[PDB]
């Protein structure tokens, strides 16, 4: 679960970044 | 430095170029300027090098994180690559023992 919350992190901060960015596009 | 302003910047600037020039270690996870510091160290090829998508998105961090002018997120992305190149004296303490 550590490991996997490792996941959870890096991918929600890559969902974050995209979503970021595409307010600045819109 | 940790979190650190716009100041903070020129502050590594000045600090980059010392006499003889030393190291500026940034903490990061506190923030603002630490953090594009770090975003930077992270993968900006040969310090300076920001590629192009870096260049939008370390824009985009500046210009939403700091809510300066776009004039001036482009200036200090500029004063960024200036501190960035010599990134063999900066150092990231990377949280997470």
């Amino acid at each position: 679960m550590s490991m996997r919350l490792e996941e959870v992190n890096e991918r929600e901060h890559s969902m974050k970044a995209s979503l970021q960015t595409v307010d600045i596009r819109l | 430095i940790v979190e650190g302003g716009p100041n903070v910047i020129s502050i590594v600037l000045e600090y980059l170029r010392d006499t003889p020039p030393v190291p500026v270690v940034v903490c990061d996870g506190s923030g603002r300027a630490s953090d594009i510091l770090a975003f930077g160290h992270k993968y900006s090829e040969e310090g300076g090098l920001i590629n192009e998508s870096l260049r939008d998105q370390l824009l985009v961090t500046i210009q939403k994180t700091f809510t300066y002018t776009r004039t001036q997120a482009q200036h200090l992305f500029i004063i960024l690559m200036e501190c960035m190149k010599k990134k063999e004296l900066i150092t990231v303490f990377r949280m997470g023992h």
